[PDB]
C-alpha cells in the first residue's frame, strides 16, 4: 500500500511478470529493465536529480542521485543503474547522505553567486536541492571562475557564468528538437556550452529549452526580470494557435 | 520526561469504556475522547484525590475542512497539585 | 523552569490574605526579585555565540552572505 | 587561447579546401571505417588540415571537413577544441614545446624553459615575429625516463617537410644553439644529443640483453 | 451561488519535485480586477479573490467534492493527469546502427 | 530615456544610468576580477567575478563598473 | 531610504526579497530590464503607514539598498504622502545618506 | 618467489633495439612461429590457458585477465566483436610501452590477433597516443608489413579466421586512457567516459561486445600462450605471478626501463638493475610505487616491501602501472605533490562535477600549503575533500587526484606541519614592523 | 572546518510514530496484571510558605 510519485500508470508489457526490489525496507513489483530510479519512485521516495529527465536519455552526469545498493560496492547512481530482482535499494543511509552533501559542496563551489538578481531564484532545482539535502556551511575562499554571457537570438539569453556542465540542453537539442546546433566545448573546469560561430538557433522548442535547464542560466528574453515565481498564479487552460 | 506519573495513573485507574485515543508524547499527553462522555470524564477528573486537575487552562477549536468530522475542540487543563498537564480533545462536526 | 532559571535562584513571593493590598505587595517583591535576576545574569552571561549552529534554522549574518555561496542560498531560502 | 571564434580581419568564413594529393590522401584515410561510422575519422582528418595551413586550423577547415565528413560542424568544433594537440592561434613557422611534470621537473626542465624563452623576446605561447618561432608549453609527453626534453614540430613546406621530432638530453646552450641552426641551416639530426647512454636504459654497458637474443 | 472548478495543480514546468503534486484544491474562478486609478495598485471586489488557493486545501477529490455540495455552490470537477511510466535503458542509449546498406 | 522616464519625474538631475555611463572603465591588470567597491561589507554587492576576454567593457551586474583588460 | 552606490549608481536591484518578508504587506514593487542591460526597479512604493516599523526591511537586503535612516519627524498632514511615492520620494533619502552611512559603519561589527 | 630474472626467461628481447629491426624479416626469430595452430586449437581453450595461467591486467587496475576475456559472449550473434588495445599510456612517469610499440611491433600485432581469436573477436584497433608520429610511423610500417605478408587479414595465418586490425591516432589528453573514455574518442566524440553498468562486454565500442585491454597483456599474450602456463606461474608470488617491466626514473643514478619478476624488493631492484640512488637510503626520502596515481612509500616502509599486486597493496599503495618514482631528501616532496594535483586538474576532462571541481580545489589547496600559506584544520579539510572526491565520482580519475594528497597528508604531516609553522611565525615576525 | 549536516541536524532525525490498537482481550489482559502499590501512586508537589525575612539574603545584598 504505496502510491507511487503523482501516481504513474506503470505499463507492465508482460504482466505474466515482473521483478520485485526492497526499496529502503518494504518491497515493490517492477517491469523487466526499469531503472532504479523508477523503481525507488514507485517505491514513493524521490531522489534528487539534475542531469535525468523522463523525456531525454540518460546520462550518469549530475551525481546527484546516489544510493547505496546493498549486495554492492559503496556508492551507486541511481538512473542509469537497471534493477535487479532482489537488490536491497537504501536512500537514507549515512553513506547516501554524505554524498549528496559532498556532491552539493562541490557545484555550490564554483557557482555564481548572483542569486538575488538571477530569476529562479525561487525556483531553482540547485536551490531547492541544496536547501534540502546539502550542507548548511561553505568552506570556500579562492577565486572562483567566470565565463562570458551569451546570446541565442530574441528569446533564449543566457548568463553562461552558472552552466554546471549537465547537457540537458545537448540532449534535448540533439534528440527532441532536430537541428545540432547547442554544444558542450572545452575541458576540465574551463568547459563551456555554446555554438561555437555565434549562430543564433533558428527552430521552435527553444522555451523547452528555457524550461528544461535547472539553473537559471538560459532564460526567456521577454520575461528578463518581470517576477519570480512566487508573486504569480497559474491557471490550467489550452491552446488556440496551434491545432 | 514532565508528568508521565499522573498521565499512567490516569489511564490505569479509567473506566475504559469511553477513551478512544491515548497518545503519551513529550509535546503534551491526549486523551482523545467520544463527544458522549466528556462531561463524565472530566468529573471524573477534578475529582479523584491523585489525578485532581482543579484547573481549565483552554478550550480551542481547531478546523479539518477535509475530514467528515469537520471539527475539533480541545481542553488543555493542568495539575497544580501534582504539577502536570494534560489535553483532552474531542471531536465536533457541524450541528 | 523553561530557560537558565536554575542557577538563576530568586524569591517567588506569596500573599496570605488574597485581595488588593496583598497583590499590590506582591507585586513590589516581585520586581525586587527581578533585580535581583536583572543583577544575577551580567555576572554569569558566557560571552560566546548567539541564536544557532545551523544556517537553516537561523539566517547567516552580513559578512558570510556576502562573501560565502550557500551562505546567500540558504538566506535567500530562509527570508 | 579561447572557446569561441571571433572571426578576424581575413579568417571568418574564406573558401577553403585540400589539395589535390591531399584528396588523394583524404580518400586513404576514410578508408578505414564502416562507411556508416566515419565520425572517426575526424581526430587524422583535422590533422591533416594542420600540416596543409601551418599549424593554423582555420574555420573554413573545421566546416570543411565536417562537411567532408557529413556531420554538423558543432561535432567537428567540439573535437578540435577538446584535445590539446591542436591549435587555433596561428604559431610561428616552427613550434617549439616544453614539457613540464615531476619526473621531468625534477631533472631541470625549468633551466631550458627560461633560457629559451630568454634567447627572444617571446613569453610562453607566444610568436617571435618575422613570423618564425612560436613556443609554448606541454604536459608528460611519455619518455620521461630519459632527460629533460624539447619537442620542434616544423611546418615549412606543409604536408611534405613537415615533422615532428623531440630531442632529448639538452641544456640551455644546446637549446639556443639548435634553434638558431634552425634559423640559419635546416635541420639538425634529432635524437638524444651525443647518447654516452642507451635509449631509454643505462649508460655505456646495458645491464639486460648482453650479447644475443634466441628463441625461446 | 457560484461555480467552482475542482481539480489536482499539475507539476510546476521549472522544478524537478513532487511534494506538490496530487493535492485536490477548489478554485473559484474570480477574476474582476481593475487598477487603483491612484497608485496601480490591483483592486478587487470579491470576498473569495484568494482564499480558494490559499487557505482551501483539500487531501482528495472525495473530500473536495463533499465540501462543495455541501456549501451549495454548484462545481464542475477536472481531469488529473499522471505521467506514463515507460522503461529506460544506457544500453538503448548506446545502441548499434546496422550495417551499411 | 524610458525606464528613467517610468519611474524617475524631475529629469533636471542625470538618471542613474547616466552616471554610470559618466563613470569611465577600470582598466585592470589581470583576467579576473572582483566588483565590492572597498569595504567587504557595509557595501553589498557580493563578489561577482566577472571575465574579461572581450575587446569591449564587462559590466558587473551590480553597480556596473565596466572592468577593462589592459595589455594584450 | 533608499541608498545608491558612491558612483551615483542606484543599489536596488528588484530581487523581490524586501517585498516577500514585509509581514504588513506594505511594498509594492514591479521591475523591467533597463535598456543597457541591468535589471531595475520601475516601481518601487512603501505605503508608509500599513507599513509598521518592524526592521525586516534593512535585513533581507543583500545589497543594503533599502534602509531605515534616523529622521522621525514626517507628520504630513494627508495620507497620500505618508503613501510615500513610487520610489522618488524614497530615493531623496539620500539626502541623509551621510548620516545614515555613519550607522552602518557601527553597525558592520555585530550584525 | 624472490628477485632477479635470468636473461633467457626474459621476454622482451627487443627493449633497446640496435641489433633488431621492427619488421623482423631479419629478425623473425621471436613471433609469428605458429600462430595458425593457437589459433585453430580454439578459443575455449585459449580462455581455459589463460585463466590457468594468472595474467592478472597489467594496466592498473589488475583484474584477472582471464575472466576479462571470458566475459565476452559464448554464443554467437549478429552484430560483431572488437578488441581495442589500449596504447595510450600517459601516466607520468611511464615509459614501457613507448618502446614495445617503437621496437617490438609484431608481438602488438600477434598478440592482437591471438587475443581476438580468444575473444570471438571480428575486428580489433589499436589506440595509439598522439605525439607518437615517429613510434606510430614505425608502427604503421609494420601492420603493413604483417598485411603484405598475409599474416592478418581474411585467412589469417591458416585459418579460416577472418580479423581485421587497424591503428588510431591519439589526440593529445590523457582521460583518452579509460576504458570507456577510449571507446568514446574512438567512436569520433569528445573523449569522455562512460557509465559501467553497461559494462563494455555487451554494449562496447559501437554498441557492439567489445573490451579493452592494455597493451602489456596483449602483447605478452603469444609468449605466454605458447611457452605454457607454469613455466609463467613459476614466478612471482602465489596469487601475484608474471614478468613485468618497470620503468624507474626520478633521482637515480642511472634512469631505467627494465623487466623483472614480481614480487623483488625495492632495494634489489634499483641497486641492481637501475643505479643506486645517489644515497644508498641514505638521501632517499620518498618512494611513488606505481604511477602518478599511487600514494607515497616513505623511507622506512619501502626498505622491506616487495613489489607486487598485493605486498603494496597492502601497506597502503598500489602498483597500478609500476613506474616506480624516487625522491632525495634535497627535493619538496610536498611541492611534487602539488604539481602532480596541477596535472590532474589539466587533465580531468570534468563530465561529472566531483572530480572537476574537486581537482581545482585540490590544486589550490595544495599551492597554499607549498608556500605555507595555511593551517592545520586546512590539512584535515584536505583529507576530508579527498574523501568526498574518492568515494563519488564517474571512474578512476576521481581516486586517482584522491591517492597522491592522501598519502602526502598520511605519511608526511609533520614536515607538513612544520612548514606552516614557519611560515605562521615569520608572518608574526614581520607584522610586527 | 568539519560540515556535517546530518550530524548536526539530528533535527528530522527523530523516531517514527508508532501505534497500537486493543481489544477487549488486551484490555483484560492488562486490567488482570495491573496492581496498585501503597507507595509510587503519583508523587505530590507540595511547596509551602515560610514567612521569611527581607534583609537576609547576602546581608539583605548580594542576589
Ligand atoms: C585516469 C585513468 C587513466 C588510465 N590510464 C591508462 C593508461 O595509461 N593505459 C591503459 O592501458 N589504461 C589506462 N586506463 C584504463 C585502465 O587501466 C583499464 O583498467 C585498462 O585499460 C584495462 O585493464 P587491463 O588491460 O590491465 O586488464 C586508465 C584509466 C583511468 C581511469
Ligand atoms: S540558478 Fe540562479 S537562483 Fe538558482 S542557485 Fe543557481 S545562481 Fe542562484
Ligand atoms: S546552465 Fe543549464 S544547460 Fe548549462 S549545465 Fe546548467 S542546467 Fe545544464
Ligand atoms: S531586497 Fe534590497 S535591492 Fe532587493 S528588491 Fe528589496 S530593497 Fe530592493
Ligand atoms: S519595515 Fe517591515 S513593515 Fe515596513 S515594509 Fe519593511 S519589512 Fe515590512
Ligand atoms: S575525472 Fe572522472 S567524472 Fe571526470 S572525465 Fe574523468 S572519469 Fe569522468
Ligand atoms: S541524475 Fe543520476 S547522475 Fe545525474
Ligand atoms: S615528465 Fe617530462 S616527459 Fe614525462
Ligand atoms: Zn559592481
Amino acid at each position: 500500500p504505496r502510491s507511487p510519485l503523482a501516481g504513474a500508470r506503470v505499463h507492465f508489457a508482460n504482466p505474466d511478470d515482473a521483478i520485485e526490489v526492497f526499496v529502503d525496507g518494504y518491497p515493490v513489483k517492477i517491469p523487466k529493465g526499469m531503472t532504479v530510479l523508477q523503481a525507488c519512485e514507485v517505491a514513493g521516495v524521490d531522489i534528487p536529480r539534475f542531469c535525468y529527465h523522463s523525456r531525454l536519455s540518460i546520462a550518469g552526469n549530475c551525481r546527484m542521485c546516489l544510493v547505496e545498493v546493498e549486495k554492492s560496492p559503496k556508492p551507486v547512481a541511481s538512473c542509469a543503474m537497471p534493477a535487479l530482482p532482489g537488490m536491497k535499494i537504501k536512500t537514507d543511509t549515512p553513506v547516501a547522505k554524505k554524498a549528496r552533501e559532498g556532491v552539493m559542496e562541490f557545484l555550490l563551489m564554483n557557482h555564481p553567486l548572483d542569486c538575488p538578481i538571477c530569476d529562479q531564484g525561487g525556483e531553482c532545482d540547485l536551490q531547492d536541492q541544496s536547501m534540502a539535502f546539502g550542507s548548511d556551511r561553505g568552506r570556500f575562499t579562492e577565486v572562483k571562475r567566470s565565463v562570458v554571457d551569451k546570446n541565442l537570438g530574441p528569446l533564449v539569453k543566457t548568463v553562461m557564468t552558472r552552466c554546471i556542465q549537465c547537457t540537458r540542453c545537448v540532449r534535448f537539442a540533439t534528440e527532441v528538437a532536430g537541428v545540432q546546433d547547442l554544444g558542450m566545448l572545452g575541458r576540465g573546469s574551463g568547459e563551456e556550452i555554446g555554438t561555437y560561430v555565434e549562430k543564433l538557433l533558428t527552430s521552435e522548442l527553444s522555451g523547452n529549452v528555457i524550461d528544461i535547464c535547472p539553473v537559471g542560466a538560459l532564460t526567456s528574453k521577454p520575461f528578463a526580470f518581470k517576477a519570480r515565481n512566487w508573486e504569480l498564479k497559474g491557471t490550467e487552460t489550452i491552446d488556440v494557435t496551434d491545432a | 520526561m514532565d508528568n508521565q506519573s499522573i498521565f499512567k495513573y490516569s489511564w490505569e485507574t479509567l473506566p475504559k469504556k469511553w477513551v478512544k485515543k491515548m497518545e503519551r508524547s513529550e509535546h503534551g499527553n491526549r486523551f482523545d475522547t467520544k463527544t458522549d462522555y466528556l462531561f463524565q470524564l472530566l468529573c471524573f477528573l477534578k475529582l479523584h484525590t491523585y489525578t485532581r486537575v482543579q484547573v481549565l487552562i483552554d478550550i480551542c477549536g481547531v478546523d479539518y475542512p477535509s475530514r467528515k468530522r469537520r471539527f475539533e475542540v480541545v481542553y488543555n487543563l493542568l495539575s497544580t497539585r501534582y504539577n502536570s498537564r494534560i489535553r483532552v480533545q474531542t471531536s465536533a462536526d457541524e450541528v | 523552569p523553561y530557560d537558565v532559571y536554575d542557577q538563576l535562584d530568586f524569591d517567588v513571593p506569596v500573599g496570605t490574605r488574597g485581595d488588593c493590598y496583598d497583590r499590590y505587595c506582591i507585586r513590589i517583591e516581585e520586581m525586587r526579585q527581578s533585580m535581583r535576576i536583572i543583577w544575577q545574569c551580567p555576572n554569569k552571561i558566557p560571552s560566546g555565540m548567539i541564536k544557532a549552529d545551523d544556517r537553516k534554522l537561523c539566517p547567516p549574518s552580513r559578512c558570510r552572505m556576502k562573501l560565502s555561496m550557500e551562505s546567500s542560498i540558504h538566506h535567500f531560502e530562509l527570508y | 587561447l579561447n572557446y569561441h571564434l571571433d572571426s578576424p580581419d581575413n579568417n571568418p568564413n574564406l573558401p577553403w579546401e585540400f589539395t589535390e594529393p591531399n584528396k588523394a590522401k583524404v580518400t586513404e584515410i576514410l578508408s578505414h571505417y564502416p562507411s556508416n561510422y566515419k565520425q572517426s575519422a575526424v581526430i587524422p582528418l583535422l590533422d591533416l588540415a594542420q600540416q596543409q595551413h601551418g599549424g593554423w586550423l582555420p574555420v573554413s577547415a573545421m566546416n570543411a571537413v565536417a562537411n567532408i565528413i557529413e556531420v554538423p560542424p558543432i561535432r567537428v568544433y567540439e573535437v578540435a577544441t577538446f584535445y590539446s594537440m591542436f591549435n587555433r592561434a596561428k604559431v610561428g613557422k616552427y613550434h617549439l614545446l616544453v614539457c613540464g611534470t615531476t619526473p621531468c621537473m625534477i631533472r631541470g626542465s625549468r633551466g631550458i624553459e627560461e633560457a629559451l624563452l630568454k634567447h627572444l623576446g617571446v613569453k610562453r605561447n607566444e610568436v617571435t615575429p618575422d613570423g618564425l618561432f612560436s613556443v609554448g608549453e606541454m604536459e608528460c609527453m611519455g619518455c620521461c625516463v630519459n632527460a629533460p626534453m624539447i619537442t620542434v614540430a616544423d611546418y615549412s613546406n606543409g604536408s611534405e617537410g613537415y615533422t615532428y621530432n623531440y630531442y632529448e638530453d639538452v641544456t640551455p646552450e644546446k637549446v639556443v644553439e639548435i634553434v638558431e641552426k634552425l634559423r640559419k641551416g635546416e635541420k639538425p639530426p634529432h635524437g638524444t644529443q651525443n647518447p654516452l647512454r642507451i635509449r631509454s636504459g643505462p649508460e655505456g654497458g646495458n645491464t639486460t640483453l648482453l650479447g644475443e637474443p634466441k628463441p625461446p | 451561488r457560484r461555480r467552482v472548478v475542482i481539480y489536482s495543480p499539475a507539476r510546476t514546468a521549472s522544478q524537478q519535485g513532487s511534494g506538490k503534486v496530487g493535492r485536490w484544491k477548489i478554485n473559484f474562478l474570480s477574476t474582476q480586477k481593475w487598477e487603483n486609478p491612484l497608485m496601480g495598485w490591483t483592486s478587487t471586489g470579491d470576498p473569495y479573490a484568494h482564499v480558494g488557493d490559499s487557505a482551501l486545501t483539500f487531501d482528495s477529490a472525495e473530500a473536495a467534492k463533499a465540501f462543495a455540495e455541501k456549501h451549495g455552490w454548484e462545481y464542475s470537477v477536472k481531469k488529473r493527469h499522471t505521467p506514463l511510466l515507460k522503461v529506460k535503458s544506457y544500453a538503448d542509449n548506446f545502441k548499434w546502427k546496422g550495417f551499411p546498406k | 530615456s524610458n525606464h528613467t522616464a517610468k519611474w524617475m519625474q524631475d529629469t533636471s538631475k542625470k538618471s542613474p544610468m547616466e552616471l554610470i555611463n559618466e563613470v569611465p572603465p577600470i582598466k585592470v591588470e589581470g583576467r579576473i576580477v572582483a566588483c565590492e567597491g572597498d569595504t567587504n561589507p557595509a557595501l553589498g554587492h557580493p563578489i561577482e567575478f566577472i571575465c574579461l576576454d572581450l575587446p569591449e567593457p564587462a559590466v558587473c551586474k551590480y553597480c556596473g563598473l565596466r572592468y577593462v583588460q589592459d595589455h594584450h | 531610504a533608499l541608498r545608491r552606490y558612491p558612483t551615483g549608481e542606484e543599489r536596488c536591484i528588484a530581487c523581490k526579497l524586501c517585498e516577500a518578508i514585509c509581514p504588513a504587506q506594505a511594498i509594492t514593487i514591479e521591475a523591467e530590464e533597463r535598456e543597457d542591460g541591468s535589471r531595475r526597479t520601475t516601481r518601487y512604493d512603501i505605503d508608509m503607514t500599513k507599513c509598521i516599523y518592524c526592521g525586516f526591511c534593512q535585513e533581507a537586503c543583500p545589497v543594503d539598498a533599502i534602509v531605515e535612516g534616523p529622521n522621525f519627524e514626517f507628520a504630513t498632514e494627508t495620507h497620500e504622502e505618508l503613501l510615500y511615492d513610487k520610489e522618488k520620494l524614497l530615493e531623496n533619502g539620500d539626502r541623509w545618506e551621510t548620516e545614515i552611512a555613519e550607522n552602518l559603519r557601527s553597525e558592520s561589527l555585530y550584525r | 618467489h624472490f628477485g632477479g630474472l635470468k636473461d633467457e626467461d626474459r621476454i622482451f628481447t627487443n627493449l633497446y633495439g640496435l641489433h633488431d629491426p621492427f619488421l623482423k624479416g631479419a629478425m623473425k626469430r621471436g613471433d609469428w612461429y605458429r600462430t595458425k595452430d593457437l589459433v585453430i586449437k580454439g578459443t575455449d581453450w585459449i580462455v581455459n590457458e589463460m585463466k590457468k595461467s594468472g595474467l592478472r591486467g597489467r594496466g592498473g587496475a589488475g583484474f584477472p585477465s582471464g575472466l576479462k576475456w571470458s566475459f565476452m559472449p559464448k554464443v554467437s550473434d549478429g552484430r560483431p566483436s572488437y578488441l581495442v588495445v589500449n596504447a595510450d599510456e600517459s601516466e607520468p612517469g611511464t615509459c614501457k610501452d613507448r618502446e614495445i610499440m617503437r621496437h617490438d611491433p609484431h608481438k602488438l600485432l600477434e598478440g592482437c590477433l591471438i587475443a581476438g581469436v580468444g575473444m570471438r573477436a571480428t575486428a580489433a584497433y589499436i589506440y595509439i597516443r598522439g605525439e607518437y608520429v615517429n613510434e606510430r610511423k614505425n608502427l604503421e610500417k609494420a601492420r603493413q608489413e604483417a598485411y603484405a605478408a598475409g599474416l592478418l587479414g581474411k585467412n589469417a595465418c591458416g585459418s579460416g579466421y577472418d580479423f581485421d586490425v587497424h591503428i588510431h591516432f591519439g589526440a593529445g589528453a590523457y582521460i583518452c586512457g579509460e576504458e570507456t573514455a577510449l571507446l568514446e574518442s574512438l567512436e569520433g566524440k569528445q573523449g569522455k567516459p562512460r557509465l559501467k553498468p553497461p559494462f563494455p562486454a555487451n554494449a562496447g565500442l559501437y554498441g557492439c561486445p567489445t573490451t579493452v585491454t592494455n597493451v602489456e597483456t596483449v602483447a605478452v599474450s603469444p609468449t605466454i600462450l605458447r611457452r605454457g602456463p607454469e613455466w609463467f606461474a613459476g614466478f612471482g608470488r602465489k596469487n601475484n605471478a608474471g614478468t613485468k617491466l618497470f620503468c624507474v626514473s626520478g633521482h637515480v643514478n642511472k634512469p631505467c626501463t627494465v623487466e623483472e619478476e614480481m614480487s623483488i624488493p625495492l632495494k634489489e631492484l634499483i641497486e641492481r638493475h637501475c643505479g643506486g640512488v645517489r644515497g644508498g637510503w641514505d638521501n632517499l626520502l620518498a618512494v611513488i610505487p606505481g604511477g602518478s596515481s599511487v600514494p607515497l612509500l616513505p623511507k622506512s616502509i619501502c626498505d622491506d616491501v616487495l613489489m607486487d599486486y598485493d605486498a603494496l597493496k597492502a601497506v597502503q599503495s598500489g602498483l597500478g602501472t609500476a613506474a616506480v618514482i624516487v625522491m632525495d631528501k634535497s627535493t619538496d616532496v610536498v611541492d611534487a605533490i602539488a604539481r602532480l594535483s596541477y596535472f590532474y586538474k589539466h587533465e580531468s576532462c570534468g563530465q561529472c562535477t566531483p572530480c572537476r571541481e574537486g581537482t581545482g580545489w585540490l590544486w589550490t589547496i595544495m599551492e597554499r600549503m607549498k608556500v605555507g600559506n595555511a593551517k592545520l584544520e586546512e590539512i584535515d579539510m584536505l583529507q576530508e575533500l579527498t574523501k568526498q572526491i574518492e568515494g563519488h565520482t564517474i571512474c578512476a580519475l576521481g581516486d586517482a587526484a584522491a591517492w597522491p594528497v592522501q598519502g602526502l597528508i598520511r605519511h608526511f604531516r609533520p614536515e607538513l606541519e612544520r612548514r606552516i609553522r614557519e611560515n605562521a611565525e615569520r608572518e608574526l615576525l614581520q607584522a610586527t614592523g | 572546518y568539519d560540515i556535517k549536516y546530518f550530524s548536526r541536524d539530528q533535527r528530522r532525525n527523530r523516531p517514527p510514530i508508532r501505534r497500537t490498537v486493543l481489544k477487549k482481550a488486551d484490555v483484560e489482559k492488562l486490567a488482570k496484571e495491573q496492581t496498585f502499590a501503597v507507595s509510587d501512586f503519583p508523587p505530590v508537589y507540595l511547596n509551602s510558605a515560610v514567612e521569611e525575612d527581607i534583609n537576609a539574603i547576602g546581608g539583605g545584598y548580594q542576589g
